[PDB]
């Protein structure tokens, strides 16, 4: 028009970051006191609103710093602020409202408001006509201007507002956007619960699982879903059995005195039980500080034991008694274990092992004993006679092959030694009888992994109830028996066997000490150390689970690791299509399928709490009643609610009317309502002290036209309890009514294709048809009608195929065809009527099974007449039409 | 008046003018060129031997763009004045760690709106890296040979009876490039060791994984602890030592 | 003679540097030492090794700085201890210290406090050392979502980044609602995860925001006047509100709602303002109780939607844990030592506190029974009560009450705390008193340290100096010596308060004799000492521009930022808008203070049973060559 900003030249502010800024900055700046300033050009965004703008600052020397929150405010003299609902349903017809703000302290602006038209919305705004609305808005006041749309299209869609005001040069607009969700309600199917575990599912180490498509019966039409695989490890901890408590090893330490054999029996528990405790790491219950004190005696007992050592290295009770074999090889075992916690003379340890060696093996490799100790106690198993040679052998073998990675430098016949030593074991061990025996021969064999076959069978068959190495006599002997069989087995690596073998040597509740007792507190303790040290962090967990999705270009793997087990690993796909699922490697893990759509809903999702009736009624420049009905739907009467309600344009309450409504009778309208004249008065806010849920509590107040116009647009009444605006009821009202509804109109513009049957030709029929776009031509007749809330299904039985394509349809069967409610007086569809109906692919819902035809813009449907209408002349044209249509169709189709 | 209406320099002409002389009163609708905006047509008028502007208030601004829009990962200024009006330019520039998507890096505010699209930019990458032989890689975003993304670090473990040879760890830097070397996994082994104020007993070198070095000490010194040193893949452990005493 | 003695933290941390304090007492001439830091037990490999001489010049004391390396050695569930070995000449001191992965803080910034489904959430994690300092580190990232499962992992480097690592996390369109966390932690010690939580919630931007401030922040169960509350509306940008407010009261108990329906209360807007009232009557109506002692220790919360007149916009708003009290204030001896010397005096650091948890300034409190010890708490809530106490081992009993004028006696706090006597080396009766005068300690200020000795007249006179160590951030920050005169019962250490001092800092100090039976003696006080809390640096963002000029939307605006030279400044603008739905998890250098004082070694405000515990609950060890020395410490985190 006149003296106003063109729309053109309008640009709407569409920049509503919720958060910016998101920058950094130097200061380099020349310091003052240590303080250096920078200023920083920034560029506002479209928000009217305050920031508050948050800084944190990182210095070499200094540190970090957060400084105090520092706001702008941001203002116009005038704007428009669009309040947009985060969502709204498809095909469903709701109001927006744009709020124009004046803040000039004493100044009146004329306004125009327009609202810019949208394909995907369904607005008063065409293409062709625009919907603008010139308000006047008084100083220090805003105004609320309705707005009504109907989405069309699901998705994040776009609504746009611009506006300028007369005689000044002042323009502002606002583009925001809003979700579009369809009419269905979101619903999640669990698809498939799969155990992933290849070496224990599987075959040949790998499993396979075919998963298959979600149901998706009730899927709302022209709506997507999301299927979610979901891949997650299971960390198994390792099962180990709770090592010895510290405090019960109190005992064992022990200050070494005596002579050559003494000196070593008090040695023994003092120098094991450091070695349990370092193993175990239990110094923190024991006591820091008193592992110093233990190697002091350590240190000891291995000073006054040097003592006893003779000129050939070897070792005996007395300085003038013959050396004994058995002592020496001790001495050697033990102080073998010990180099690690004190230091040992390599020339002391390996000289004794040299003396064993070239003078107590004989040339079959047994090592034999010349002068047996005093402290027969001390021998422990080996006491028991009988293949003492197997016993000795094996004794003296145990204690060279752990002094190996000592003195393997310093002796060249070591290994031939161990060797020669094995061999005679190896040849007379299946002769065995004695458990003992069998056992400490079966661990100094196993140490050369020469344990195999039936000596590895006859040792583990000797063990009584698969748990324990046993003979009648003494338990010590038992005890230590045992421990040299844990020992063999965990040289085998046989996890299997352990556990057990280990539970009982707990159960004994034995901790060393006493007479007779160095072999066993000795054995037991390394025996249940190693167990300790051979024992897993955690069961293994390395899988390998790839998906093989038929809609995509290749395989997706994800490699599962331990560190990695908890972390949920998810792969999305459109396409309701099933997928196989293969999984190999240790470990174990999860599968879990889980399909997103929307529903079909059945009841009502709106106005679930709330029931409400509007009616319009012309009144006995125009005047109409306005009626609103409401009743809670609850076990009480519901608390204040709001009567939230809008104008038609052009119309407005009458004051004397709604003055009767505040007075009392638990009807409140604040002063400032009251106050605003018949003009600019398009909302309305009527206050209720509470709402019966026994009956209906009706109201009625005047209305009265003011403004004129073409195109009118439909009022609103909105309920809902203070407490809860999610929860409410909107109705619309309009003349007309006791459809020719813009609103109404433009909803079913692509219904599918409008056409009158007399401007349709023969030949123009064909031309149509026969388009590569067409996949199927069908001559339908009605067969049943299922009408319902949301979509309506047509149950059409195809009588003729015209033509077929992707649906291979027989003469005979049905089909359902699908189109939303808002079609439904459009198409005007009855049973027992016959059509012609033709589609594009794109048309198709669902799959083979179930295929469905959802009629759309691009779909034709032309009612066929009647065998009686047909003898009509008036439907002569049409008839015949339809007649040489299909048979230039079954008899010639397409041209090609 | 006896002549055209002056061509003003951001205004235009929207009559034929064929006349010569034109009556009095006669308005001269002068419409709004390209980029700019007004409330509405800025009329002239002859009278009084002139051309005079009927509409003196009313003038002729230059068109308001809105905003040129931000980019993830980038900011922008403004080129040739400090409003989003006709004849400005945006130009845009990516973050540390971020490369520019195409070569147009600036918008211009133009007639209708700003020119081309909104820069977009890109986090630079580096080169997918394989597990090293008797190798592993405990670290990254699992991912076999996956392109990985500024910040991104990674590390090498070898397996039993190996050592590393080279960085442990590594980070894709901002160029694109690994920060460090890819390592090596390479067999245990352990030098003879040099033992100050001490002599080794053992003859041998060379030493593989879990090996035993034996070694005296110098008279006037002894043993610091240990008495022997033991080979593992992060050297001898302990060191030999001789403490005086 | 001569006592050969080492010092160092209860808790030694990895890549972080610690200080070893070494002396030797009544030592003559040149004492070399050497300290080495071996594992334990195995002492596989030696950690650190360090050199130094105590000559005289420098009194016979000086200190080893030494970095222990993040060694792959130190790896489950096992806490690891490391045996620092000092070596005085011939004489050699060891001790076995615990050892903690920790490698230094990091702390995660969100741009918004909550989010919408399909939005882009940035997010910068700041990499500090112990001491508060940039440092290049790998960092794990970790997103988990409101059932506690990590739904994205990350390894990242911030070398080169200047301490700071921008991060960013796409919110998938589909997606669980409910609380986020953000967990990160070092490579090096995983054991420390540090967490931030973001809300994911489908919402728009209020449009106005809504306060409801009761007159008191708390409700006195006696008061007739029932609870009063100012319901203030205004828009964003700073423009009052005209409309309509519903506003409604409830109790709660624990997480056990009880609403109000009677209190109901439809009230107008006037001028962006509104008032309302929940009278004493219908809050005891609302309950079945009549007693009315009995709502004490429960919580009140008020409920306020205002709706503008345009009936185009709502806002919901709300105030819960109103205190239902009988008393203004609260008092607390968290910052007192639980253990006094005989014959000396007791200082108590009281505090206290508005019900909801803050300070309280200028409260009166005395000590029952001395009416003359009386003490006015400072801007941090904190008074100082000295009291003299009589040589006795029976166990002190304080009990303190708050004395504001205007109060009535059953409205004035009250609490009593229990002391027990330090502990002297064969019943001696010699004891060391640390005080330090009571006033918000700013950097840049003098701290006059106080050292009260007390001991019988035969062997005070050997006592020629005291021995003071400072603990600030978990590490000893400084130590040095005392001098004292014969005769002297009190000495005065000028202490020089800088911004190391932060946020706070533990000031241990001890002496040692050999008296009565020839006995080595050792007596040792601590003092905690509070430091206002701030950056070491500083920054301030503030407006460019003249003051007139009003921001436009799309209009350019300058900003100024002074700080710290050559400091990296990392920005962001939020629309305050998103705080009405959400004000939670907001960073500030407050709680950057607290995760550090959590952290802290240090268990108690000062003293202990004995000259043993002195240096063990602030924090240290003690180990002489005679035999003196604290127990083993073998727990990371200090005692409930
Ligand atoms: C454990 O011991 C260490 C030292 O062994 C303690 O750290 C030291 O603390 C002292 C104060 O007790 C600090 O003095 C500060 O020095 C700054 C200036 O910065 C520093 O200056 C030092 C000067 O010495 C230089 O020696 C080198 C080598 O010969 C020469 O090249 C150079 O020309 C100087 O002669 C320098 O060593 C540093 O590297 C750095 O430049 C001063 O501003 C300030 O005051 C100083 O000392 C006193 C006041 O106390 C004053 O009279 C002097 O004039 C001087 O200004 C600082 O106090 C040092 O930071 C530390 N010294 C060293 C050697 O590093 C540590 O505190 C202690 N730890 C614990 C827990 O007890
Ligand atoms: C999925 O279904 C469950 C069970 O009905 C429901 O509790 C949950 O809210 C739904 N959302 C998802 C995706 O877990
Ligand atoms: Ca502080």
């Amino acid at each position: 028009d006149e003296d106003i900003i063109a729309e053109e030249n309008i640009v709407s502010r569409s920049e509503f970051p919720e958060s910016w800024l998101w920058n950094v900055e130097d200061l380099k700046e020349p310091p003052k006191n240590g303080i250096s300033t920078k200023l920083m050009n920034i560029f506002l965004k479209d928000s009217i609103t305050t920031w508050e703008i948050l800084a944190v600052s990182m210095s070499d020397k200094k540190g970090i710093c957060v400084a105090d929150p520092f706001e702008v405010t941001v203002m116009q003299d005038f704007f428009i602020d669009l309040r947009l609902p985060y969502s709204v349903v498809r095909n469903e017809q709701v109001e927006i409202r744009a709020v124009l703000y004046n803040y000039r302290q004493n100044q009146e602006l004329k306004v125009r408001v327009e609202l810019l038209h949208n394909p995907a919305f369904c607005s008063l705004a065409t293409t062709k006509r625009r919907h603008q609305q010139t308000v006047t808005i008084p100083p220090k006041s805003s105004l609320s201007v309705p707005y009504v749309i109907v989405p069309l299209k699901t998705g994040l869609q776009e609504v746009e507002v611009k506006a300028a005001v007369y005689h000044h040069f002042i323009s502002d607009g606002v583009r925001k956007s809003l979700k579009v969700v369809p009419e269905g309600i979101r619903m999640n199917k669990t698809v498939a619960v799969r155990t992933l575990d290849p070496e224990r599912l599987g075959r040949e180490g790998v499993q396979k699982e075919d998963i298959p498509p979600a149901d998706l019966s009730d899927q709302v039409p022209d709506t997507e879903s999301e299927t979610r695989i979901l891949l997650q490890g299971t960390p198994v901890a390792q099962m180990t059995e709770d090592a010895v408590d510290a405090e019960r090893l109190k005992h064992l330490i022990v200050t070494p005195s005596g002579c050559g054999e003494q000196n070593m029996i008090g040695m023994t528990p003092t120098v094991i039980a450091v070695h349990y405790l370092d193993e175990t790491e239990q110094w923190e219950k024991f006591g820091l500080e008193k592992r110093q004190g233990a190697l002091e005696l350590i240190k000891k007992g291995y000073t006054q034991q040097l003592a006893f050592r003779q000129p050939s290295s070897a070792f005996a009770a007395f300085v003038k008694r013959a050396p004994s074999t058995w002592l020496t090889a001790y001495v050697v075992k033990v102080f073998s274990l010990a180099v690690n916690l004190i230091a040992i003379d390599s020339q002391v340890l390996c000289g004794a092992v040299k003396w064993l060696i070239l003078e107590k093996q004989k040339p079959d490799g047994v090592f034999q004993e010349d002068a047996p100790v005093i402290h027969q106690e001390m021998i422990g198993g080996l006491r028991n006679n009988n293949e003492k040679d197997m016993a000795l052998t094996a004794f003296v073998l145990i204690s060279l092959q752990e002094a190996k990675d000592i003195c393997e430098e310093q002796v060249n016949s070591l290994p031939g030694s161990i060797t020669k030593a094995g061999d005679f074991l190896e040849a007379n061990y299946m002769n065995l009888q004695r458990s003992y025996t069998v056992a400490i021969a079966g661990y100094a064999l196993a140490q050369m992994g020469r344990l195999k076959g039936p000596l590895l069978n006859k040792f583990l068959t000797t063990a009584k109830d698969k748990n324990r190495w046993e003979d009648p006599g003494k338990q010590l002997y038992n005890v230590e028996a045992t421990s040299y069989a844990l020992l063999a087995l965990l040289q085998l690596k046989d996890f299997d066997f352990v556990p057990p073998v280990v539970r009982w040597l707990n159960e004994q509740r034995y901790y060393g000490g006493g007479y007779g007792s160095t072999q066993a507190t000795f054995m037991v303790f390394q025996a249940l150390a190693q167990y300790q040290k051979d024992a897993p962090d955690h069961q293994e967990l390395n899988l390998d689970v790839s998906l093989q999705l038929p809609s995509r270009s290749s395989k997706i793997t994800h490699r599962i690791h331990w560190e990695s087990a908890s972390l949920l690993r998810s792969e999305e796909t459109k396409e309701n299509e099933g997928f196989t699922v293969t999984a190999e490697g240790k470990g174990q893990g999860t599968l879990s399928v889980v399909t997103m759509y929307h529903a079909k809903a059945k009841d009502q999702l709106t106005c679930n709490k709330f029931d409400l009736k509007v009616t319009i009624k012309p009144a006995p420049k125009n005047t109409m009643i306005l009626e609103i009905c409401t009743r809670y739907r609850g076990d009480q009467d519901a608390t204040m609610s709001i009567l939230d309600i809008s104008m038609m344009t052009g119309f407005a309450p009458d004051t004397d009317d709604l003055k009767q409504l505040a007075n009392g009778v638990d009807r409140y309208i604040s002063k400032y309502e009251l106050d605003k004249a018949f003009s600019d008065r398009n909302t309305l806010i009527i206050y209720l002290d509470k709402v019966s849920h026994s009956e209906d509590d009706c109201l009625a107040f005047k209305v009265h036209q003011y403004f004129n116009v073409e195109l009118i647009q439909p009022g609103a009444v909105k309920v809902y309890a203070y407490y809860n605006l999610e929860e409410s009821c909107t109705r619309f009202y309009h003349p007309e009514k006791e459809c020719r509804d813009e609103l109404c109109r433009c909803a079913e513009e692509n219904c599918f294709i409008q056409k009158s049957d007399d401007k349709v030709t023969l030949e123009e029929r064909l031309d149509k048809a026969c388009e590569p776009g067409v996949d199927y031509v069908y001559k339908t007749r009605l067969v049943k009608v299922q009408l319902s809330n949301d979509f309506d299904e047509y149950i059409m039985a195809i009588e003729q195929t015209i033509k077929s394509g992707s649906d291979e349809v027989q003469v005979g069967q049905q089909r359902t065809f699908i189109s939303p409610i808002k079609c439904r007086e459009a198409l005007k569809l009855e049973e027992k009527k016959h059509y012609l109906m033709w589609g594009l692919s794109s048309d198709f819902w669902g799959e083979k099974p179930n295929l469905s035809y959802i009629i759309g813009k691009d779909t034709w449907v032309e009612h066929w007449p009647e065998e009686d209408e047909c003898q009509d002349e008036e439907n002569q044209k049409q008839c015949q039409d339809l007649g040489a249509f299909t048979e230039s169709m079954v008899v010639f189709g397409c041209p090609n | 008046c006896n002549e055209l209406p002056p061509r003003r320099n951001t205004e235009i002409l929207t009559g034929s003018w064929s006349d010569q002389t034109y009556p009095e009163g006669t308005q001269a609708i002068y419409k709004c060129r390209p980029g700019y905006r007004s409330l509405g047509n800025i009329i002239m008028v002859c009278r009084k031997g002139e051309w005079v502007a009927l509409n003196p208030l009313r003038k002729c601004q230059k068109r308001p763009c809105g905003h040129p829009g931000d980019t993830p990962f980038g900011t922008f200024t403004l080129t040739g004045g400090n409003v989003f009006e006709y004849g400005v330019k945006a130009v845009y520039t990516c973050n540390e760690g971020y490369q520019l998507l195409g070569e147009i890096n600036y918008r211009e505010c133009d007639t209708d709106g700003w020119t081309n699209d909104i820069p977009i930019c890109e986090v630079v990458k580096c080169l997918p890296v394989t597990a090293p032989e008797n190798g592993k890689i405990v670290s990254s975003a699992m991912e076999p040979d996956r392109e990985y993304h500024f910040g991104q670090a990674v590390r090498f473990v070898c397996n039993s009876g190996y050592k590393i040879e080279g960085d442990e760890e590594m980070h894709c830097s901002d160029d694109g490039f690994w920060s460090k070397e890819k390592p090596k996994c390479v067999e245990i082994s352990c030098k003879s060791p040099d033992v100050i104020n001490g002599s080794p007993i053992s003859q041998k070198i060379i030493y593989k994984e879990n090996e035993r070095f034996q070694y005296k000490c110098n008279m006037g010194y002894e043993y610091s602890e240990r008495g022997d040193a033991v080979c593992t893949e992060s050297g001898w452990r302990p060191l030999p030592s001789c403490e005086e005493a | 003679s001569p006592m050969y003695s080492i010092i160092t933290p209860n808790i030694l941390r990895l890549e972080s540097e610690e200080t070893m304090v070494l002396e030797a007492h009544d030592a003559q001439g040149d004492v070399p030492v050497t300290v080495t830091v071996h594992d334990f037990p195995g002492k596989k490999l030696v950690l650190s090794s360090e050199k130094t001489v105590l000559t005289p010049a420098t009194n016979h004391m000086g200190n080893v700085t030494f970095t222990i390396p993040a060694n792959r050695e130190f790896k489950k569930g096992r806490n690891k201890f490391v045996t620092v070995q000092a070596t005085f000449g011939t004489q050699v001191v060891e001790k076995v210290v615990l050892v903690s992965l920790q490698s230094g803080y990091l702390f995660i910034q969100t741009d918004k406090t909550i989010y919408t489904p399909g939005s882009t959430v940035l997010y910068r994690i700041f990499t500090v050392n112990h001491k508060l300092l940039p440092v290049g580190r790998t960092v794990m990232v970790n997103i988990e979502n409101p059932e506690g499962i990590p739904v994205k992992q990350d390894s990242l480097s911030s070398q080169n980044q200047l301490g700071v690592l921008p991060l960013s996390w796409d919110i998938p369109e589909l997606v669980n609602m409910g609380q986020w966390k953000i967990r990160a932690y070092y490579e090096n010690s995983p054991q420390q995860v540090f967490s931030t939580e973001f809300e994911v919630k489908e919402y728009v931007l209020p449009s106005f925001e809504v306060i409801v401030e009761p007159t008191e922040k708390f409700y006195y169960i006696y008061n007739e006047k029932g609870l009063e509350v100012t319901i203030t509306a205004r828009f964003l940008y700073g423009k009052k509100v005209e409309g309509t407010a519903f506003v409604i009261f409830g109790i709660q108990d624990g997480e056990q709602r009880i609403s109000l329906p009677e209190s109901l209360k439809r009230i107008p807007i006037e001028d962006g303002s509104g008032e309302v009232v929940l009278s004493r009557k219908v809050l005891l109506d609302g309950v079945q109780n009549p007693r009315a002692e009995d709502l004490v220790g429960k919580s009140l919360y008020v409920s306020a939607t205002v709706i503008l007149h345009s009936g185009s916009d709502m806002v919901q708003a709300e105030r819960s844990g109103i205190p239902i009290v009988t008393s203004p204030y609260q008092i607390h001896f968290t910052k007192t030592p639980k253990y006094f010397k005989p014959g000396m005096p007791f200082d108590l650091m009281v505090f206290v506190t508005n019900p909801d948890g803050s300070p309280a300034y200028r409260v009166p409190v005395a000590v029952q029974g001395e009416d003359t010890v009386q003490s006015l708490t400072q801007g941090d809530g904190v008074a100082k009560l000295s009291i003299n106490t009589h040589p006795s081992q029976k166990p002190l009993s304080i009990t303190v009450r708050t004395k504001k004028q205007e109060l009535s006696e059953a409205e004035q706090a009250t609490r009593t705390m229990q002391a027990l006597p330090y502990s002297t080396v064969g019943n001696s009766n010699n004891y060391l008193h640390l005080s330090v005068l009571r006033t918000e300690l700013r950097p840049g200020e003098t701290l006059n340290v106080n050292f009260l000795l007390r001991m019988d007249r035969a062997h005070e006179a050997k006592i020629r100096y005291y021995t003071y160590l400072i603990m600030n951030k978990g590490r000893l920050l400084k130590a040095g010596r005392q001098v004292r005169e014969p005769g002297q019962d009190l000495v005065v250490l000028p202490l020089s308060i800088t911004t190391d001092f932060i946020p706070s800092f533990r000031l241990v100090a001890y002496y040692t004799l050999i008296g009565a039976s020839g006995q080595r003696e050792v007596v040792a006080d601590s003092v905690w000492v509070d430091v206002k809390d701030s950056c070491v640096g500083s920054l301030v963002v503030k407006s460019g521009q003249s003051e007139d000029r009003q921001p436009v939307p799309g209009q350019q605006m300058t900003l100024k930022i002074e700080g710290d030279h050559g400091a990296r400044v990392v920005l962001v603008a939020v629309d305050k808008g998103v705080f009405v739905l959400n004000k939670k998890n907001k960073l500030t250098q407050s709680k950057i203070w607290d995760v550090v004082e959590k952290a802290d070694i240090g268990c108690t405000p000062g003293s202990g049973k004995d000259y043993a515990g002195v240096f063990s609950d602030a924090g240290l060890t003690f180990t002489s060559s005679s035999g003196q020395q604290t127990a083993q410490r073998a727990e990371l985190q200090c005692p409930q």
